[PDB]
């Protein structure tokens, strides 16, 4: 026995609500009978079975989810897209030893939403520990593309910060981003102005949130 | 309602043995096949193997020999044991209900070997580094206005290992507007994440805001109140 590789295309799909999503699942060799399933996965949760037997829906799956195909070509069709359909979808065959596709991420488009930007100075608790973390929050924005620039006394920071982004919210279809600039307490106290400059197409101009260290 | 509950130790050193157990509620073990599945960033979803009530198994051919699956038909539990883990075994491990049994003349088979429902998952980390509990630092809002209508506050859960940590707010009473971000692996090998929430700026003086941080690998549990910062 060997593993049948499943290739899903495209890797990412971005469509507006009400449109129809078409997700492909190609098999390296023929899948016998109708031994293919489809799953939907959200962050922090196991995959959720949507379709089994190529076209049979699971309990609670709406009629707008439909599957088809045979042999080596299978398709998952989602009509009347909704915000909660923002997720990653996997196909899985069980004609041989079970294997999964790599997944297709579905982003649901929405109106442009500029980020609300917040900067956070290091806490006094952390400063006692000898370290200083400065955090910049970009809250509830769309599209995903955004630029965050740290400036320390107008010095552009490059390679000194880390960021992470939430998956698209299933209700309002926005993203949020958190960026952390970490310095030692000694280096933190060498400078005064700590600024976070955010660029996003929802903003008419870049927004800067800043504070002066030790002026409180 | 059929429910799968799983447990087991997630952090272990290389060449150590992984052992996970999955309890099946509201279902007979002899009515379905029972599979183990893992999910990693490098390999995606990987079916590991399956077992039935007759203790017959079928294993992933790429992983055969490295593990064994057992079943306890009287206690409605089945387990997965990797004999000696390697770094590439780090992943989220799930148990799931697989194919449904069909009765034939003189034998029984299984059809539709898909997975529903699933266990909640057990995150497995393969590392020789010791466990470390995080420090919880406030992301304090300003007493003055940072945006007139809406303020943001949060907690910085910094320098812990390994994943995962859980964060709630006000013991679950506050969920609206909460964003708990994916952790980042710092250059020191320790993880750090933030959890924030946007609230009405008028509530900063009256409403108490507490983040509930739990890092079970180190048994570090912290309730940190976040206060406005005044000057
Ligand atoms: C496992 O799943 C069952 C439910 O699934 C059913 O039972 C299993 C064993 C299988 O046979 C399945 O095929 C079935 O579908 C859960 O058990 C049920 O739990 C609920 C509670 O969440 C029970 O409901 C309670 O009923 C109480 C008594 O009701 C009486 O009074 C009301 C009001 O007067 C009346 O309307 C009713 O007709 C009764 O006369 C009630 O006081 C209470 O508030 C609650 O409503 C239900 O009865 C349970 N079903 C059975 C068959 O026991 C298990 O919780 C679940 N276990 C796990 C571990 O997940
Ligand atoms: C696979 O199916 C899709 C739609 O179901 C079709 O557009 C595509 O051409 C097919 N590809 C092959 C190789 O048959």
């Amino acid at each position: 026995v060997h593993e049948i590789v499943l290739t899903q295309s495209p890797g990412t799909l971005s469509l507006s609500p009400g449109e129809t999503a078409s997700l492909s699942c190609r098999a390296s060799q023929s899948v016998s009978d109708k031994n293919l399933a489809w799953y939907q996965q959200r962050p922090g949760l196991p995959p959720r079975l949507l379709i089994y037997g190529v076209s049979l829906k699971n309990t609670g799956v709406p009629d707008r989810f439909s599957g088809s195909g045979s042999g080596t070509n299978f398709t998952l069709t989602i009509t009347s897209l909704e915000s909660e359909d923002s997720a990653v979808y996997f196909c899985q065959q069980y004609g041989s030893s079970p294997t999964f596709g790599q997944g297709t991420k579905v982003e649901i488009k929405r109106t442009v939403a500029a980020p609300s930007v917040f900067i956070f100075p290091p806490s006094d608790e952390q400063l006692k520990s000898g370290t200083a973390s400065v955090v910049c929050l970009l809250n509830n924005f769309y599209p995903r593309e955004a630029k965050v620039q740290w400036k320390v006394d107008n010095a552009l920071q490059s390679g000194n910060s880390q960021e992470s982004v939430t998956e698209q919210d299933s209700k309002d279809s926005t993203y949020s981003l958190s960026s952390t600039l970490t310095l030692s307490k000694a280096d933190y106290e060498k400078h005064k102005v700590y600024a976070c400059e955010v660029t996003h197409q929802g903003l008419s101009s870049p927004v800067t949130k800043s504070f002066n260290r030790g002026e409180c | 309602q059929v429910q799968l509950q799983q447990w087991g130790t997630g952090l272990l050193k290389p060449s150590e043995s992984l052992f996970l157990t999955c309890a099946v509620y509201n279902e007979s073990m002899s009515a379905f096949s029972w599979s183990w599945i893992r999910q990693s960033a490098d390999k995606g979803l990987e079916w590991i193997g399956e077992i039935d009530h007759l203790q017959h198994v079928n294993y992933n051919p790429s992983l055969t020999g490295r593990f064994t699956i057992s079943i306890d038909t009287s206690k409605n539990q089945f387990s997965l044991r990797f004999f000696s883990v390697i770094a590439a075994d780090a992943a989220m491990y799930y148990c799931a209900r697989g194919g449904r049994k069909v009765y034939h003349a003189y034998w029984t088979g299984y059809v539709n070997n898909c997975f529903d429902p699933w266990g909640q998952g057990t995150l497995v980390t393969v590392s020789s580094a010791s466990t470390k509990g995080p420090s919880v630092f406030p992301l304090a809002p300003s007493s003055k206005s940072t945006s007139g209508g809406t303020a943001a506050l949060g907690c910085l859960v910094k320098d812990y290992f390994p994943e995962p940590v859980t964060v709630s707010w006000n013991s679950g009473a506050l969920t609206s507007g909460v964003h708990t971000f994916p952790a980042v692996l710092q250059s020191s090998g320790l993880y750090s994440l933030s959890s924030v929430v946007t609230v009405p700026s008028s509530s900063l003086g009256t409403q108490t805001y507490i983040c509930n941080v739990n890092h079970k690998p180190s048994n570090t549990k912290v309730d940190k109140r976040v206060e406005p910062k005044s000057c």
